[PDB]
């Protein structure tokens, strides 16, 4: 959709897209912009938007898993304001977090 | 869904290594190129 | 059926015949050309028609499994019209193409 346009996605619909069909979509286009809308702009920004967009896409996509996955806890010492009267401990994230 | 266990074998449908999930140009193809039968609960953790 | 005719097969009649049948049809038939009815055409197209017809009959015979298989995609690098913004990658066909 937004390929023949100067940086017009601007990290808006890419995250509204899922984490499967966007990559299933870039593989569908068969041409680029002849007038080069999204190419006449310095491509340096034409890159730095799609990436962060897909990032937030996958982030909000997995945000649902935070309902069946544990709150990720610190794995290191990381002295605590209540580190008196008890010494902190890390936690090696070895367990399978998938609850039942 | 959040009612059952995670997939184990690569011939399982809900497994990222079935024939289905091999979407072209997905980072799953590398792990199947390398023939590494790793599940998705690990792939989920690359975000952090 | 088709032994006594010059080039009449021409991957047209045998096109629709199945795969297990012509393998059966030819071990079935037991006739040499009395008038050289189909033997007047030399080796040039004596077998050419048969091979291309078997190809057509297999293709029509194997087209059915395509309804429950995965899409054949790029096996190699094979640069894309969207080669930028993501690197095109091959795919080893080491998985089982038989869907549930």
């Amino acid at each position: 959709r937004v390929v023949f346009d100067p940086s017009n996605p601007t990290t808006f619909s890419v995250e509204a897209i899922a984490a499967y069909t966007p990559v299933a979509l870039i593989r569908l286009l068969n041409a680029s912009g002849p007038l080069q809308p999204g190419h006449r702009v310095d491509i340096a920004d034409a890159r730095s938007i799609y990436t962060v967009g897909a990032a937030a896409s996958a982030a909000r996509a997995r945000a649902n898993h935070n309902a069946n996955t544990i709150r990720r806890t610190a794995m290191f010492a990381e002295t605590d304001p209540m580190t008196w009267l008890r010494p902190t401990v890390g936690l090696k994230r070895t367990f399978n977090p998938r609850i039942i | 869904p959040a009612d059952e266990e995670a997939p184990t074998t690569p011939e399982d449908p809900r497994h990222p290594l079935h024939a289905h999930q091999l979407v072209p140009n997905s980072l799953n193809v590398y792990f199947h190129n390398a023939h590494l039968t790793v599940d998705g609960d690990a792939l989920l953790t690359l975000q952090e």
